[PDB]
DNA sequence: CTCTGAATCTCTTCCCGCGCGCCGTAGGAC
DNA sequence: GTCCTATCGATCTTCGGAAGAGATTCAGAG
């Protein structure tokens, strides 16, 4: 067993029991390999960018009659990395260059070219990167594109009651959904006549369709339907009985023949009489005229001698029309089989709806119906239809569309064209109409077996392909009329529609989000979230019940219990943790082969759709340490079905209890007791805690930290081992070992670590080393701590000593009351960063200057500001102050003020300058820093390549060849004028000599390179001369109203910070920090918070023996004693681990890091019983009741029966109160109607909306409502008559009549529409 | 307007205008300069179809745009609808003095007041600020006096105190479905920056405290400070607007208080001595000499108002406890004492406060409530009521019951395995059987959480009603009744699917015990149900009262008596056998149509246009009346209104 | 031969507040 | 690079809203 160098210094303690047979996959895969699916050629086309390309190229015009065509694509390296890009406010990308070929073939000829000019790579766009976090970086805010979810191409059929017609019959309906192009509906009308459309235009007859194939009537019937014929021989008209469409149906009429009765006149039919239907050989059978007098005629009859018609297919038969037909020679008479149940005459019907002829009278009414006022025309209609199904521009089933619709009808293989055909629509045809003849199943749509994952490779190439869309056609048009004498490929294209496309994608897609930097979970948790919505997709106010609700597929593959819950509950979903995207994109998940009788320890993926055909066993099954299962029978799911079956029946397993969550959930422990609604609000509002200042641990997790700390991105890892060489807090840097160093390589891996920065939600982000100098450190360690981290596993909140009890109502309803002595540890202070912005201009009354000058204003305010006309770094700052002093001509003070309210101290400034515009020392300043912090960095290896050469000198002269009269106090280069003779050592002199100048200008290139980095200004936008940006860090603490939740969706404001004598104190003296309400937990059901409570107390008290016994000088033979016991507690809990092997060294440094309690595991269905939590409460000296007497602080009494004491979790919210509270007396009004302003960004007005009003009307308050929508509010001349009578004290007002109303008048009025005032 | 640096904002009508004038100009000079039919006939097009944008953009074929496919909106669509002059800025209006704050609980307030943060009051108050501080001649004038706030000097705070000092301001939330959520009350200045709201009439507004923020309003004028206090204030309302029954209903924790305090105990310290009153009841209490619960003799005295109105008190020894001794201290002097003589609970508290006001009126009343609040958070401190794990209460019968019930769904199974019964039937009684076992297990329950209190009553055992915390909670009525305390402790029970129909397999867990993954993912689609129709629903409802107050709105009620002698007949509510509600629901208040006679015949009882207040209707339960005759506003003849009479009591009032 | 039944099309409606975040005419000709 | 003029007058606006009601279109016949 073994534990790497970050997990062996604080074990925590698994309670898990059911052995991890895979481990967690890494947690973004969902998103890198989509884009890295999308950024790689693959010369198997399909897929990325080159796909793409090679569905538009090659590209020509007829009437050019020449060609350009793509070749190949490079992708070169993006002009500014990421952190650089994240500064000056670009977006990452990468420059996209493509071998563009232009063909010029000749009239006349063979094609072979007069010439042809490959462009040398073409320049076509910019695609943005994809950052290793998996983020995009847009115009410096940081992007994440959620994966889309919906449905995917195919054939899919359909049916409702109630939603049509209601008379208890159902409606069916089939659709073919291609990838693009035309959808295709086709649907019975009640009395089963079928109808199809195009794009849910107008219902056309469905036959329509086979007529514009030029299938005659004759055929289509042929396709359809099956035959009955009569032969006019032996009597007059016999008739060809296939016995089998006679079952169950009442014999109505005279069969008989030769020997015994089949059966009689009013009787079913049945096998015994099919039977002897077949031993009598029925081939031929007398029928009465009757029978035949039903009939309708399957093929054309003319009467060949006078040459003309007497019936057609699908006429209807009568006996005198019968007997002229075979009067007439026609001694084979052929018609249809149509029993009412089994053989439904739908398309016999539909030819009674049918106004086509044939072909062309349908292409008519098809170009009619599709596009009316166009003329109809035999060369223009097809271009119509063929481009409606049949051609590559507008129609294309991409490889997953021809996928499912070739499984769907049950076709032997899946390599197919993406375009129709006319046997492609025919068998829709015929499995819709087995649906409707009862003999088949419709799909249930809302399973994830029919909806799909688009994810940003995918959404991407789509984008591009308009892009290449839009350049086709310019480049068709310029290529038709251009000469091709002088034209090359970068006169053909150019880049701004592909630009376009992508960039508007990505800057402004309705799935371009604007990531939720909040914290390392909830950075997660949206690059991994699934939506419905976007384009293509449904939309949040157009759904019902029919898909936000759960199916039975999500088990796996998606978290029933994370969704955002509000407008739009499971249109937006968290895919599950341990789920993968498919191949195809279907969304697939892990399970374990059950071989025979025992469960194999590999792993199968699974899809929706294959999962329906095995029986799954549930995760928690037994198992005997061969792999039997225990259990004699055993529960497992099979078709969304659950039940119990025979072991060794059961096919697959579950590869682990966490399979059905997000990580989202997965990190609440002791899920396994929560109302799934209390569920879903924890896994809410941990995606909300802001990373507060000095961040731990929780006491109680589920081993899942361990991972989501990781995986996030955001602790610095280590990507290579070795040995940390220095650290500071803002560097790490690292001596990797030579078995993982590259060759030539100084071999030293610096990480400049992120200090203290802006979220994207205006939280801080400093990372922290975990380290010490000397230590070493292994590939994949955490080098340094995020924010919300700490020794690497997650933390978003304070493992904070909570007691559950009313206290004189200060905690009713939800509040959480809590002690002075929380505040005042500085547990819950956070720390938020604002950015300010001055931007300065070349505007029409000329140029602005940043300065001191400023008119208008004296000394009194500008003592901030350094002589530059920026404010200091290390300036405390508030409302008003001038950060930075910029001017306008014809002199204007427009100056950065600090906006209202807001206070901070300001932490930094950066300053953005266009070209050909002088610097300032602010300028210089910054200068000075990043020049410097590039040349160290860079002096730290030519140092290190340095000091190995000099060696590689003095070694090999110091071991033989000696030159040592004197040696180190000389310029270790002037080594070289010793008289050494020309023996080969003063060549090896010479030339390691320029190995050493060679060393020195391979630096004199890269540092020029990083000081013209450094040196340029920036791609400002127009117009503006300059900005500067400028920083307000403040420090926010914790007050009355600010919000905390626990992790179980408990959630309060704080409702009063009481003084520490106040709080409840044990029979220790101790007070308790927090006091959370009781009732809560019976009446919300959310009861897993009291276990968490109670193990969190056995945690406290793990780590209250051993502070105890490090406080005592207790040996490390005695401490190890006791940490061993602990870790070993419990039943055949999952983990093992030694403390023998770590060395006494490791122990006492374990051992620093549990003296405040042991972390423990409880992964998430899996947990402590409750008998291994009293157990671990034995083992502390602690009250295995878990409840402790506590006494009230305000006069020492006891309370009546013990109280819950234990160390709950809980997080700060970002819903904190001064970002919320707000007042306004009087100052804007908008200009069209000159109501308030609305916001705190804007010093608003609340809306007296609408129902406020009919509040106000239901008191009988009239004054009040007449001042609350005009004094108040609107009459420009009343509210400052109102104004001054307030200032006088007078309370009386003078009401007038509202601006807003006049400007409806003329609203109207700019109708012609004569409204007006009247006065009687 | 100019936006950020020198560039218009796109200003929609200025390009539709655009379109009409390009295109006029273009049809000017076509006119004049002759050109043919066909020609004038396409700009002519083009005019109409464009003049089309500018009144009423989109009713045109297409919508025309000028960025990705956005409609320019146009006249008409500034006029109508959701974000139309009409719904946005005519009916309801941003507001000055206004602000908005995170409301967080504030038990010492009296019923009328509200802390509202010194920092809001200050920004606020303004202009009464500024009208004290020239009426102090303190400032020269406005110019001055806005320094000497910005300043925030030592002497503004006094002068604030003295603004405030009994100004009301309206405290509303949002969604505001009822008049009970906008009230006026006097504010009293705070530190922090939450707004203090008081406990019982969070209910009211539906505020819960976690996070919910609430909006302030100043009233400024003399006008709307007299309309504040007399009708919005919280003292006046503390009934419903709908239904005759308070809603200052109690707070789950100062239930769970009194319940607590008015238990009794068969055993405790210093049970059964006699006492001569509440005070030394307390004080025996206080001093730990009694326990709260434990069983007394005291002597008492109450008081009732006469026939006249007027007092005579009383008194005598009453059997009772300390606690209902002592809570006897905090009723106001005119009610009997037989309604605290009793373990107190949810309902049984909302009709003593309910006969308080019958009895006393509405001044004791709001008062009374204050006090019921303070006592129930006191005890309920002292009573340590905590939860914890070790209170879940599982009856071991539970085990028995499945293994029997489990073997009685496999005979089910069993014939069915023969073909011995048919597929609905199988299914539909293997339900009924889980049923069966379901009703077991709670009642066993049930019973368990009773049955875990027994005690020596000084020799041998004797049992009494529980102490386990959840039962407190349950049997108060505080929060979590039988649904609840079931599903944590008996089981779960059945599951439904997606389409309503049942699971064959209920979860026979509870959340004190775990679930396993697919009793928790089958649990999902319960809740999730519940959410989606939560969300889904808050729109249809809005929808539903919009269009009702906007069809209702026409009417007041101007005149006393229409005069009319028609009306309409309540019955009880007989149907499906028994009587669902009884004639004292409808009739109660309304006034009689008709004269309305003695069961039998020729004696009357009511005459024909009384109104038949609660001493009427409890006159009309004393007869066997079946069927009465009322105005109902339905058949009110008032032209444009109703009569007073015609609609009846007040709810309210 | 069009008169009362019914049939397909379009138009109109869809909670209240609130807070962030960003993003914001183009193409051609002189 | 700036200023002025115009929009697919050589395509393709999205299928995944329901409803609910009206205006407007057609049956079986007296
Ligand atoms: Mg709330
Ligand atoms: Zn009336």
């Amino acid at each position: 067993m073994v534990y790497s160098y970050t997990e062996k210094k604080r074990i925590r303690k698994d309670f898990g029991k059911r052995p991890q047979v895979l481990d967690v996959p890494y947690l973004l895969s969902i998103q890198l390999d989509s884009f890295q699916k999308f950024i790689e050629q693959d010369p198997e086309g399909q897929y990325g960018l080159e796909a793409a390309f090679r569905s538009v190229f090659p590209i020509q015009s007829y009437s050019g009659n020449s060609e350009l065509q793509y070749v190949s694509y490079r992708l070169g390296e993006p002009v500014f990395d990421v952190q650089e890009c994240q500064i000056r406010g670009v977006t990452y990308s990468a420059p996209l260059r493509v071998k563009l070929r232009l063909v010029i073939y000749e009239r006349e000829a063979p094609e072979g070219t007069v010439k042809d000019i490959k462009e040398q790579e073409v320049y076509m766009g910019e695609i943005p990167l994809m950052t290793d976090n998996g983020t995009f970086v847009i115009n410096g805010t940081e992007r994440v594109i959620v994966s889309q979810l919906h449905r995917s191409p195919g054939v899919f059929f359909d049916s409702d009651k109630g939603k049509t017609h209601s008379s208890g019959k159902v409606l069916y309906n089939a659709r073919i959904i291609p990838y693009r192009g035309s959808w295709l509906d086709f649907e019975f009308d009640p009395k089963d006549n079928l109808f199809v459309r195009i794009d849910r235009r107008r219902k056309l007859p469905a036959t329509i369709i086979l007529r514009a194939l030029n299938y005659t009537t004759e055929q289509i019937l042929d396709l359809f339907f099956e035959k009955v014929i009569f032969e006019i021989r032996d009597n007059k008209l016999q008739m060809e009985l296939v016995p089998e469409r006679l079952r169950g149906e009442t014999a109505s009429f005279d069969i008989e023949a030769n020997g015994k009765v089949y059966v009689e006149k009013g009787r079913r039919i049945t096998a015994r009489h099919i039977r002897q239907l077949e031993k009598d050989d029925v081939k031929l059978i007398e029928v009465p005229v009757e029978y035949i007098a039903g009939k309708v005629v399957a093929k054309d009859y003319i009467d060949e001698s006078t040459g003309e018609l007497i019936c057609a297919a699908n006429m209807e038969l009568s006996l005198d029309l019968l007997a002229k037909l075979s009067q007439s020679g026609h001694k084979r008479i052929e018609t249809l089989f149509t029993n009412d149940l089994d053989h439904g005459p739908y398309i016999s019907e539909t030819l009674r709806v049918d106004p086509t002829n044939d072909r062309l009278s349908a292409l008519v009414e098809i170009y009619r119906m599709m596009r009316p006022g166009e003329p109809p025309t035999r060369e223009a209609a097809e271009s119509l239809f063929e481009n409606l199904f049949f051609s590559e521009d507008r129609y294309d089933l991409s490889a997953v569309g021809r996928m499912k619709f070739n499984r769907s009808l049950l076709r032997e293989e899946i390599e197919g064209s993406g375009i129709l055909s006319k046997d492609d629509i025919i068998d829709v045809m015929k499995k819709l109409i087995d649906i409707r003849n009862g003999k088949g199943e419709v799909d249930d749509i809302d399973h994830l077996g029919n909806r799909r994952i688009r994810s940003v490779g995918e959404m991407a190439e789509n984008q591009f392909r308009v892009g290449l869309v839009r350049v086709e056609r310019a480049v068709k048009e310029r290529l038709s009329l251009g000469d091709l004498d002088t034209l090359m490929p970068q006169d053909m294209i150019n880049a701004k529609p592909i630009s376009a496309a992508v960039k508007e994608f990505f800057g402004s897609s309705q799935l371009s989000q604007f990531m939720d930097q909040n914290n390392p979970l909830s950075e997660i948790t949206h690059k991994r979230r699934i939506s419905a919505l976007g384009p293509g997709g449904l939309t949040r106010e157009r759904a019902g019940f029919e898909v936000r609700d759960v199916h039975p597929t999500h088990y796996g593959r998606v978290c029933p219990i994370e969704t955002p819950e509000g407008p739009n509950i499971g249109l937006i979903n968290s895919l599950s943790v341990y789920a993968q995207t498919n191949e195809y994109g279907f969304l697939e998940t892990p399970y374990r082969k059950v071989t025979d009788g025992v469960v194999t320890d590999e792993i199968h993926y699974l899809s929706a759709i294959e999962e329906g055909n095995y029986v799954i066993a549930q995760a928690n099954s037994n198992l005997d340490e061969e792999g039997h299962f225990v259990e004699d029978l055993v529960t497992c799911r099979s078709k969304g079905e659950s039940s119990l079956f025979s072991r060794d029946q059961v096919d697959y397993m579950d590869v682990s209890t966490q399979q059905v969550v997000s990580v989202g959930a997965s990190l609440i422990p002791f899920l396994e007791h929560d109302d799934a609604n209390r569920a879903l609000m924890g896994a809410n509002m941990q995606r909300q805690a802001v990373p507060t200042l000095r961040a731990d641990k929780p006491l109680v997790g589920t081993g899942m930290e361990r991972a989501v700390a990781v995986d996030s991105g955001v602790t610095a890892v280590a990507k290579r081992g070795g040995v940390v060489q220095y650290v500071d807090a803002s560097r790490i840097v690292i001596k990797v070992n030579e078995d993982e160093m590259y060759p030539g390589e100084a071999g030293i891996d610096i990480y400049n670590l992120t200090k203290y920065t802006r979220s994207n939600q205006n939280t801080c982000i400093n990372q922290m080393p975990c380290v010490s100098l000397g230590e070493p450190v292994e590939r994949g360690d955490v080098l340094a701590d995020g924010p919300s981290t700490d020794l690497g596993e997650l933390a978003l909140g304070q493992n904070m000593r909570v007691a559950f009890m009313p206290w004189n109502g200060y905690n009713f309803e939800d509040s959480i009351l809590v002690s002075e002595r929380v505040v005042q540890e500085d547990r819950f202070t956070t720390i938020h960063i604002q950015e300010l912005a001055c931007v300065s201009r070349d505007t029409k009354l000329g140029p602005e200057e940043i300065t001191a000058d400023i008119p208008n204003v004296g000394e009194a305010a500008l003592s901030k500001l350094d002589e530059s006309g920026i404010v200091y770094i290390g300036a405390e700052v508030t409302g008003g102050d001038i950060l930075v002093g910029k001017v306008t001509p014809k002199v204007k003070d427009s100056s950065l003020r600090v906006p209202n309210g807001v206070s901070g101290t300001v932490i930094d400034v950066q300053v953005f300058t266009r070209d050909g515009v002088e610097k300032d020392k602010r300028a210089l300043e910054i200068e000075e820093m990043q020049l410097k912090q590039a040349k160290k960095d860079l002096s730290e290896e030519l140092q290190i390549l340095e000091a190995g050469l000099f060696s590689r000198i003095r070694a090999v002269l110091v071991a033989g060849g000696v030159e040592a009269e004197k040696l180190d106090k000389l310029p270790r280069d002037r080594w070289l004028e010793l008289g050494l003779t020309d023996e080969e050592k003063q060549n090896q002199l010479e030339q390691l000599a320029e190995q050493y100048d060679e060393l020195k200008h391979e630096f004199e290139k890269k540092l020029e390179a990083k000081r013209r980095k450094i040196t340029q200004g920036d791609d400002l936008a127009p117009g503006v001369l300059k900005i500067v940006k400028v920083y307000l860090a403040v420090k926010r603490r914790i007050q009355p109203g600010d919000k905390m939740a626990g992790r179980h969706g408990n959630k309060g404001v704080i409702s009063k910070i009481n003084p520490i004598e106040d709080m409840p104190y044990d029979e220790n003296g101790t007070p308790v920090d927090i006091v959370l309400n009781p009732l809560g937990v019976p009446s919300r059901m959310n009861i897993g918070q009291i276990l968490e409570t109670h193990l969190g107390m056995a945690a406290k008290g793990i780590g209250d023996k051993i502070n105890a016994m490090l406080k005592q000088q207790q040996e490390v033979a005695k401490l190890r004693e006791f940490i061993q016991r602990a870790y070993d507690l419990g039943a055949d809990v999952r983990q093992k681990v030694d403390l023998s092997t770590f060395s006494d060294e490791e122990v006492m440094r374990l051992a620093e890091n549990l003296r405040k309690g042991m972390p423990i595991a409880t992964p998430v269905f899996d947990g402590a019983k409750e008998a291994e939590i009293k157990e671990l409460l034995k083992l502390g000296d602690l009250p295995t009741s878990g409840q402790i007497r506590l006494y009230d602080g305000r006069t020492g009494e006891q309370f009546e029966r013990p109280v819950t004491v234990g160390y709950m979790y809980m997080l700060k919210l970002n819903h904190l109160v001064d970002d919320k509270m707000h007042a306004r007396s009087t100052g804007s009004y908008s200009l069209v109607t000159q109501q308030p302003l609305g916001g705190k960004a804007q010093f608003g007005g609340q809306r007296f909306g609408e129902m406020e009003v009919w509040a106000l009307e239901a008191y009988g308050a009239a004054y009040t409502l007449q001042e609350m929508l005009t004094v108040k509010s609107d009459d420009v001349n009343g509210r400052t008559k109102m104004y001054k009578n307030i200032v006088d004290g007078n309370h009386q007002m003078e009401p007038g009549m509202p601006e807003s109303f006049n400007v409806l008048l003329k609203e109207i009025r700019s109708l012609g529409i004569n409204i007006e005032l009247e006065d009687e | 307007v100019p936006l950020d640096g020198g560039r218009f904002a796109t200003s929609d009508l200025n390009d539709l205008y655009r379109r009409v004038i390009n295109r006029n100009n273009r049809l000017k000079r076509l006119l004049d300069l002759a050109a043919p039919d066909i020609i004038v006939r396409n700009e002519k097009r083009m005019l109409q179809e464009a003049v089309d944008a500018l009144l009423d953009n989109g009713r045109r074929g297409r919508a025309i745009t000028g960025s990705n496919k956005r409609p320019l909106k146009s006249l008409a669509d500034m006029i109508k609808g959701k974000q139309g002059r009409f719904r946005q800025n005519l009916l309801g209006k941003r507001v000055d003095y206004s602000g908005r704050s995170v409301i967080t609980v504030g038990p010492y307030l009296r019923l009328h007041q509200c802390g509202l943060p010194k920092k809001m009051a200050l920004e606020l108050f303004k202009p009464f600020i500024y009208g004290k501080l020239e009426l102090r001649g303190l400032a020269t004038t406005i110019k001055a006096a806005k320094k000497m706030v910005e300043r925030e000097e030592a002497v503004v705070w006094d002068i604030l105190d003295e603004v405030i000092r009994e100004h009301p301001v309206l405290l509303n939330r949002a969604p505001t479905l009822h008049r009970l959520g906008i009230q006026a009350f006097e504010p009293v200045l705070i530190e922090g920056k939450a707004i203090q709201l008081h406990p019982l009439v969070c209910a009211a507004y539906n505020a819960d405290f976690d996070g919910d923020q609430m909006a302030v309003h100043v009233p400024l004028t003399l006008e709307a400070q007299l309309e504040a206090r007399a009708l919005m204030m919280s003292t006046n309302n503390i009934l419903s607007p709908a239904n005759g029954e308070p809603i200052i209903v109690p707070s789950q924790d100062v239930v769970l208080g009194l319940y607590y305090m008015t238990r009794d105990c068969v055993n405790a310290k210093g049970e059964g001595m006699v006492l001569t009153g509440p005070k030394e009841a307390e004080r025996l209490y206080r001093s730990g000499l009694a326990s709260l619960h434990a069983r007394v003799k005291v002597r008492i005295t109450e008081y009732e108002k006469d026939a006249n109105g007027e007092l005579v008190a009383k008194t005598s020894l009453k059997d009772t406890t300390v606690g209902r001794a002592i809570l006897w201290m905090i009723v106001p002097k005119g009610l009997p004492y037989s309604i605290v003589n009793q373990a107190l609970g949810k309902k049984a508290i909302s009709k003593m406060l309910n006969t308080c006001y019958r009895i006393l009126g509405l001044k004791p009343t709001v008062i009374f409530a204050d006090q019921i609040m303070y006592t129930g958070f006191a005890y309920a401190a002292r009573s340590g009521a905590s939860v914890g794990i070790d209170d879940m209460v599982i009856p071991e019968k539970k085990h028995e019951i499945i293994s029997e019930a489990e073997a009685e769904v496999a005979e089910i199974q069993e014939q069915f395995q023969s073909g011995l019964v048919t597929a609905g039937e199988r299914y539909n009684k293997v339900i009924d059987i889980w049923a069966a076992a379901n009703d077991r297990v709670s009642k066993a329950m049930m019973d368990n959480l009773q049955t875990e209190t027994v005690i020596n009553r000084d020799g041998q055992e004797e049992k009494q009603v529980s102490f386990n915390s959840i039962y407190m909670m349950a049997d108060s009525g505080a929060r979590g009744s039988a649904a609840q305390i079931r599903q944590l402790a008996g089981m779960r029970g059945l599951m439904a699917k997606p389409d309503g129909s049942i699971i064959e397999t209920p979860i026979t867990a509870n959340f004190r015990e775990g679930l396993n993954v697919l009793q928790y993912f089958i649990s999902t689609h319960g809740a999730r149900k519940g959410l989606a129709d939560t969300a889904l629903k808050t729109a249809n409802s809005g929808y539903l009262t919009r269009r009702l107050v906007d069809v209702a709105q026409d009417l007041v009620v101007t005149e006393d008596d229409c005069g009319t002698h028609e009306g309409i007949m309540m019955t009880p509510v007989i149907e499906g056998g028994d009587v669902k509600e009884p004639l004292r629901d409808r009739v109660l208040g309304r006034v009689t149509a008709e004269d309305v006679l003695k069961p039998g015949t020729a004696d009357i009882l009511v005459p024909r246009n009384t109104l038949l207040h609660e001493q009427w209707c409890d006159l009309l339960e004393e007869n066997s009346v079946d069927a009465v005759k009322v105005r109902s506003v339905v058949s009110c003849d008032t032209d444009f209104g109703v009569c007073a009479h015609c609609y009846g009591r007040d709810l309210a009032r």
